[PDB]
RNA sequence: CGGUGAAAUGCGCAGAUACCGGGAGGAACGCCGAUGGCGAAGGCAGCCACCUGGUCCACCCGUGACGCUGAGGCGCGAAAGCGUGGGGAGCAAACCGGAUUAGAUACCCGGGUAGUCCACGCCCUAAACGAUGCGCGCUAGGUCUCUGGGUCUCCUGGGGGCCGAAGC
């Protein structure tokens, strides 16, 4: 899980890309709660947060496929 | 929106005895505030049908108290409307 | 009034003289709308996840201003005029919500 | 809102026995007290003492039941099988002395409120009065 | 090329399709998103700011029964539908053609006007459904979950679910 392999970080700091990146998939998509390892309230916020970081082009909106 | 600053001012202006927070006069005066603010807000956003309910609600509540006043001591009622300016 | 975070993003290909020009504007603009700055952070150039206006990079500014409510939307309208200033975002300053701690 | 006191009471009583509790609480009030006053002296219940729950006055009505049955479902006969308000609010029913009802071939009892006070059908008649006929109970 | 069970109608040598770059515009808003949240209902999901309603918890501070319901009245009221004007990407009644079939005024395929988006005004219905009027009290628990307070491996308040005593 991503919460377990990571430390103390602000859920609201929409700039910190070095962190958020771990919350997106191999594609641009946002990890599901099963992955992130977050809570009900926690995820709700990460949603809003990335949705922001995206806009200031710090986080993608979508990626392409890799392995091959 | 209404602020602590402004609000408290409103209470002070109306209370019975300095350290009082809830009493008819107060309660009334108060809504009245909120209402008026809604009023001014509904002149615009004529399309905000929702809050307009909270408005009726507020209005009902207000009247519910006045009718009580007209019940207990009229003296207060008579005086209170003038001080607020309603069904004078 | 309320605290805010003012995200501003402008052209990455700006020279010494030009950049400080745009910055200048912003500064004067803020005061025209009453926003006193509590502090600013200049991260500067960072690579964009996606290309903004055909250009893959951007210059980054941040501004914790404490301006008047009614005029926040406007503040931006004025800010969104320069053809060099490409992204703008004004946010309410929210108490940082800790996690995994 | 609580629209009828007594009514609630009766129902707390009714509702408690059915599950088989030892005693049940209930908002106090001189009147309600006079009804419980009857029950116990009539034997439908053990008794009741005044009490305070977190600062408020309450009446602990102590329940009374029958013996443990045999066979399956040894749920004891209840001392109070039936118990219902007769005169409700918004349909009050006052009776004349002649008109006082005999309950369950006189096995149950009836409780009114006369000007000579809250009574039992038997007492009322012995007393030559009539009044608000509060309830049937047997 | 497209499309189908197959096919054809259509579009392409004025050069389509697949591919790169640029520009216009409308609609809608993936993932997060749930068996979730909110609201009186109808209904509500990109992000931001302003304006605004309701609601929950803790303290127990103030008023002192000021409460409930609610004929008629007033407002809200999906979709479609009507007026004036604007807008029109995609979808698409009617309508034009294509194939299927004993036939097809259909189900499938290609087009296509109202309409669907916006503003003002009207319409006001509905499986407008929990098919379950509103308010107060009382009657074993278990478990999952949203959310708040606490001395937080447990307690306590509010909401949404499943199983279930008594009872029905």
């Amino acid at each position: 899980k991503v919460k377990a392999t990571l430390g103390e970080f602000d859920l609201r700091d929409y700039r910190n890309v070095e962190v958020l990146k771990r919350f997106l998939s191999e594609t641009g998509k946002i990890l599901p709660r099963r992955r992130t390892g977050l809570s009900g309230k926690e995820q709700r916020i990460l949603a809003k947060t990335i949705k922001r970081a995206r806009i200031l082009g710090l986080l993608p909106f979508t990626e392409k496929l890799v392995r091959k | 929106p209404i602020t602590k600053e402004e609000k408290q001012k409103v209470i002070q202006e109306f209370a019975r005895f300095p350290g009082d927070t809830g009493s008819t006069e107060v309660q009334v005066a108060l809504l009245t505030l909120r209402i008026n603010r809604l009023s001014e807000h509904l002149k615009v956003h004529k399309k905000d049908h929702h809050s307009h309910r909270g408005l009726l609600m507020m209005v009902g509540q207000r009247r519910r108290l006045l009718r009580y006043l007209q019940r207990e001591d009229p003296e207060r009622y008579r005086a209170l409307i003038e001080k607020l300016g309603i069904r004078g | 009034m309320r605290r805010y975070e003012v995200n501003i993003v402008l052209n990455p290909n700006l020279d010494q003289s030009q950049l400080a020009l745009e910055k200048e504007i912003i500064q004067r603009a803020l005061e025209n709308y009453g926003a006193r700055v509590e502090k600013v952070e200049e991260l500067g150039l960072r690579r964009l996840a996606y290309p903004i206006a055909k250009d893959p990079q951007g210059y980054f500014l941040w501004y914790q201003v404490e301006m008047p409510e009614d005029r926040v939307n406007d503040l931006a309208r004025e800010l969104r005029i320069r053809d060099n200033v490409r992204r703008v975002m004004v946010v309410k300053s929210q108490e940082p919500f800790l996690a995994n701690a | 809102m609580l629209t009828d006191p007594i009514a609630d009471m009766l129902t707390r009583i009714r509702n408690a026995t059915r599950v088989y509790k030892e005693s049940t609480d209930v908002p106090a009030s001189r009147f309600k007290e006079e009804i419980l006053r009857i029950l116990a002296r009539e034997g439908f219940i053990k008794g009741y003492e005044r009490v305070d729950v977190d600062g408020k006055p309450y009446l602990r009505v102590y329940l009374k039941y029958g013996p443990r049955r045999q066979g399956p479902d040894p749920r004891p006969e209840q001392v109070i099988h039936h118990i219902r308000r007769i005169s409700k609010p918004g349909r009050r029913v006052y009776v004349g002395v002649k008109e006082i009802p005999r309950v369950r071939r006189g096995l149950g009892i009836a409780i009114l409120s006369t000007s000579k006070g809250v009574l039992t059908d038997r007492e009322a008649r012995k007393l030559g009065v009539g009044g608000e006929l509060i309830c049937e109970v047997w």
